[PDB]
């Protein structure tokens, strides 16, 4: 809410200081990457 | 006397016929008999050992020679099997998916075989003659062979991935792999839970014997696929009640050791050869 108005008790974020203060906010987590890449399975290399 | 020496023996005929030896080598010798632990289990007898150990001792063994060890199954008795006894009777219950596992196991109590060890991890192993074979054994073996060209190169497989090694053998509790004579081959083999050995045959071993207990001709204790012989040391018994079986056992124990002989290798002129 805003001081000095009638315009108070609504729910969000504004942008006026989503930082608040804080320099980052911060999620961890796992993160799983099924990908297809190349790799010859060393399988592609001079006979000797 | 001379044990290092093989001097030619002149027998002459004619010669009269002994008597039977067969009540002394009863007297002096021991019987061990090999069952599975379903016959016990049929036969719910907590004296059944005693019962059978009287009748052997009407059949003429002394009541203190015939013994009884019980193993699980098939696979399980196969990991270094240890016969002691002067005459090993094996009573093999028959499975129609486990007719190599009952092969490789006859085949390796059935004959007699000198092992050398083998280190997997540093050499290349090649097979020399068909009597050369890798006998394995463990909790779960698994054997892969990538056979290696004149330049060491892997055929068919590359040495450093055993990804694309061949697989020979998979979670086998014994088996026997025979590859191709003459050719190095690197092998990859779960060591952690099973040892692999470089063994020879050197012949039949005389004083075990097989009683497939309700099957068929299948067993093939060679290697060589135009030879499936069935020695007089493999028995066939169809059955319903274990009782039965070993009735049969004990009634014809007679015939069964006369199946039978000494261990060759055995007894004290196997001397310097390569035991006792
Ligand atoms: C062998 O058996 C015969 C006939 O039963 C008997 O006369 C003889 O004493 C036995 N023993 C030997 C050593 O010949
Ligand atoms: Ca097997
Ligand atoms: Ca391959
Ligand atoms: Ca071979
Ligand atoms: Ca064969």
């Amino acid at each position: 809410s805003i001081t000095r108005t009638r315009v108070s008790r609504l729910y969000g974020l504004p942008a006026a200081n989503p930082n608040n203060g804080k320099e980052y906010y911060e999620v961890a987590g796992r993160f799983s990457l099924i990908s297809l890449v190349p790799s010859n399975d060393d399988y592609q290399t001079p006979i000797t | 006397q001379n044990y290092g020496i093989n001097l030619p023996i002149t027998g002459s005929m004619d010669t009269a016929y002994a008597n039977s030896t067969q009540e002394e080598t009863f007297l002096t010798s021991t019987l061990c008999l090999y069952y599975p632990t379903e016959a016990a289990t049929e036969i719910n007898d907590n004296s059944w050992k005693d019962t059978l150990s009287q009748l052997f001792l009407t059949k003429g063994w002394p009541t203190g020679s015939v013994y009884f060890k019980e193993y699980t199954d098939i696979a399980s008795f196969s990991v270094d099997p240890q016969l002691y006894c002067d005459y090993n009777v094996v009573l093999m219950k028959y499975d129609a998916t486990l007719q190599l596992d009952m092969s490789e196991l006859a085949d390796l109590i059935l004959n007699e075989w000198l092992c050398n060890p083998m280190d997997i991890t540093l050499y290349y192993y090649q097979q020399t003659d068909e009597a050369n074979k890798w006998i394995s054994m463990g909790s779960s073996c698994t054997i892969k062979v990538c056979p290696l060209n004149t330049q060491t190169l892997g055929i068919g497989c590359l040495t450093t991935d055993t990804a694309t090694f061949e697989e020979v053998a998979t979670a086998e509790k014994l088996v026997i792999t025979d590859v191709v004579d003459g050719v190095n081959h690197k092998l990859d083999v779960t060591t952690a839970t099973c040892t692999i050995r470089n063994c020879k045959k050197l012949g039949p071993r005389e004083n075990v014997a097989v009683i497939q207990v309700g099957g068929s001709d299948v067993l093939d204790i060679t290697a060589d696929p135009t030879t499936a012989p069935q020695t007089e040391r493999m028995m066939r018994i169809n059955w319903k009640k274990w009782w039965q079986v070993f009735y049969t056992v004990v009634d014809y124990v007679n015939q069964i050791i006369q199946a039978m002989s000494k261990r060759s290798r055995s007894l004290n002129s196997a001397a310097f050869y390569y035991r006792i």
